[PDB]
């Protein structure tokens, strides 16, 4: 967005020398095929577990049975003869 | 970068084995760590 100076106008670009017009043009490169080389293991010893955790631990209970109940001698109470 | 988070207890240690353990040798430990918290409300 320059402006014209008309006092000294200039013109378009002239030629100069050149580089060589070859040598700006690349070859392209030409792939051959590749492999990702090796038989595969089918699996891995890994350092670390692959399942959850628990952040806390819970008591476990099991039941348990008491035993064969007796009976007893008891205390026995005084008659109600009008005292009590 | 990778953060050691261990998810049971006892599941990653630090090992150091010495050569010359003279009396009242010790290991002093520091840590850095990321941690939550209790009261998980996010400003209720």
């Amino acid at each position: 967005m320059a402006l014209i100076n008309p006092q000294f106008p200039y013109a378009g670009p002239v030629p100069i020398p050149g580089p060589a017009p070859t040598e700006t043009m690349p070859l392209l490169n030409y792939r051959v095929e590749g492999r990702i080389a090796g038989i595969q293991q089918a699996r891995q010893f890994m350092p670390f577990l692959q399942g959850p955790h628990r952040e806390v631990a819970e008591q476990t209970y099991y039941a348990i049975g008491t035993g064969i109940q007796m009976g007893q001698t008891f205390n026995q109470p005084l008659i109600n003869t009008q005292e009590g | 970068d990778k953060p050691i988070y261990t998810l049971q207890y006892g599941n990653v240690g630090f090992v150091v084995n010495p050569k010359t353990v003279n009396q009242n040798a010790r290991l002093l430990m520091g840590y850095e760590y990321f941690t939550s918290r209790t009261e998980l409300v996010n400003a209720g």
